[PDB]
């Protein structure tokens, strides 16, 4: 189906001179993608976003999807705790940046323009149980510590 | 899936606002490199933490947050962080990576208002995965900690001291081909 | 460190898998 | 206080959930055991008894405290 | 055929009982403190409170009701374990004596409850009811089952009677037993 292409660009909602997808009507302009594009170095063939690249390659298969990303948080096995969001970078297509909501209505005095303008009007297991000895050590001489202020005070 | 918030204090939101009106309106770019990239401080406060820590587990907490969240930072720099106009100054540095043959390393160069960015834009972000709920408000908690030693020590990354020397400014002026693509033209 | 040693003696002291996994059943309900 | 285990909710029907952190997610007394039942590894339950013990180690060590200085503020009042 | 879907933890608490009244040979302490009374009046005193239409009120009431009396006139024939008859018998007994008709309902515990809501389904699908009024009875039970479920932990708690007080159980004596099981 040839649909149209949106006339604005999808990560800034604004029109000019964009890249858009054969498989979606998202289009961006040239410096929205991630790394951005050279547009004297266009891509020979068919130019689909982020979103279809995943959607192609997982071919729309759960299983498929959660084994990957099973594989992929099991590799994450020091950096656990973010493996889940870094999974969603990779897969969806990218968007501008505005503050959150409630920061907004924090203060009255700023205002935002339909344009996005804001005015003012293994070793690692020894090296943790070596931190934990060595800050026990420490808070146990800064007790006697206290204690030795105390006896001085009171004695003298 | 869950529903959370996170208690910001206000000074944050002011230096967020700062940045919002220098890189908006007065059209002020993050001097690209800073001095004190956001490599130094996030290390900096990592060894600040652990050293105060006495039990392993949440030592190994600490490191597995630091490390996913300079990771986090690289990742998202481009992606979402940078309004209209900056994303000039990240293509820029595209090139000059790309002339460099180095891969790209976005945190040894930038400085961290744009990680304050990723701090303020965590909400949406943790709320649209389908994370269990304790995980969340363990990360939650993590943030908060960041956040209140973060405005304990707001001044020396993110204090113009002497705007007098513009040397210091974190923000140069933008040259005429940054509002040349800026405004579209 | 020592207690690295500590429960690497027991994984090979305790021998099997299964005892072994009843072991840390019962540290982890501690 | 009472049971720390489940029945067997044996078939298909069962879910086993990963967790996301393996450090302080404590969710229950029905681990099990890897390489609603929440799966965990060896190492973070090595992590987790440190942790334990690291932490009643040092509350008694503030219990002896506590004790020693009310012992030295009864003193000194005297 | 109907199939009624009672959550995981409720089957759970039910095999439990299961096996209480079986071989570990203890009996249902009675009076117990919460009645079957006791829970449908709280069930829809809470449920009237947040609804609105009159409609949804009416059947609500129906259906608390309806189940109290079938729960009343059922007990004795089909809800009880060979075990505990005798006690059925003697509560009779003293009621007679007393010469208060008994009701089931302010006397017995939820969990009779349980085990009458676990029937249900063969209980509606040996009869010749409409359609769309039994889907109507199992939806409601449904949502009677999801509030009891909000609040599992206030009744069916365990205590081990053998060694504070007040648990939800009671052992039996030998004469007990003998009489009930051996008669
Ligand atoms: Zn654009
Ligand atoms: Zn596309």
């Amino acid at each position: 189906i040839d649909f149209e292409n949106e006339d604005f660009c999808s990560a800034c909602n604004q029109s000019g001179s964009f890249l858009c997808c054969d498989t979606c009507p998202k289009s961006f302009h040239f410096l929205c993608l991630d790394p951005p594009i050279d547009p004297n170095n266009l891509p020979k063939g068919d130019w689909h976003c982020n979103e279809c690249k995943f959607k192609i390659f997982i071919n729309n298969s759960m299983a498929t999807l959660k084994k990957i990303e099973s594989n992929f948080i099991k590799q994450n096995n020091n950096v656990k705790i973010f493996a889940k969001l870094l999974f969603n970078i990779d897969s969806h297509n990218p968007k501008q940046f505005q503050l959150p909501n409630y920061i907004k209505e924090t203060f009255p005095a700023v205002k935002t323009g339909s344009r996005g303008q804001y005015s003012d009007e293994d070793e690692n297991s020894i090296k943790y149980d070596f931190f934990d000895k060595i800050y026990k050590s420490k808070m146990v001489q800064k007790r006697k510590l206290f204690q030795f202020q105390e006896s001085l005070i009171d004695k003298l | 899936t869950p529903k959370i918030s996170l208690q910001i204090p206000i000074k944050l939101k002011s230096v967020l606002v700062d940045d919002w009106e220098y890189v908006t309106k007065d059209k002020k770019i993050c001097r690209l490199p800073a001095d004190v990239t956001v490599e130094m401080v996030l290390n900096k406060y990592e060894h600040e933490v652990s050293q105060e820590l006495e039990s392993p587990g949440s030592q190994s907490q600490l490191s597995e947050y630091c490390a996913g969240l300079k990771l986090y930072f690289d990742k998202c720099l481009g992606n979402m962080l940078l309004y209209r106009l900056e994303r000039l100054q990240y293509d820029e540095l595209l090139k000059k990576s790309s002339k460099d043959q180095k891969p790209l390393v976005p945190i040894r160069i930038y400085g961290a208002i744009h990680l304050l960015r990723l701090i303020s834009v965590l909400p949406e972000l943790i709320s649209s995965t389908t994370m269990d709920l304790q995980s969340c408000q363990l990360l939650i908690k993590q943030t908060e900690d960041f956040l209140v030693w973060l405005l304990m020590h707001v001044d020396e990354y993110f204090n113009d001291k002497d705007p007098n020397r513009s040397d210091d400014a974190l923000y140069v002026n933008t040259s005429s081909q940054y509002e040349g693509v800026a405004l579209g033209m | 460190n020592e207690e690295v040693t500590f429960f690497e003696k027991a994984k090979r002291y305790i021998g099997n898998k299964h005892l072994y996994t009843e072991f840390l059943k019962i540290l982890n309900l501690y | 206080k009472v049971w720390k285990k489940q029945r067997l909710i044996n078939k298909k029907n069962q879910l086993y959930y990963e967790p996301l952190q393996k450090i302080g997610y404590q969710n229950n007394g029905n681990i099990q055991i890897i390489p609603k039942i929440t799966q965990i590894d060896e190492n973070s339950i090595k992590y987790d008894f440190f942790d334990k013990i690291y932490k009643s180690k040092m509350v008694q060590k503030r219990k002896l405290f506590q004790f020693q200085e009310s012992l030295i503020d009864k003193l000194v009042s005297n």
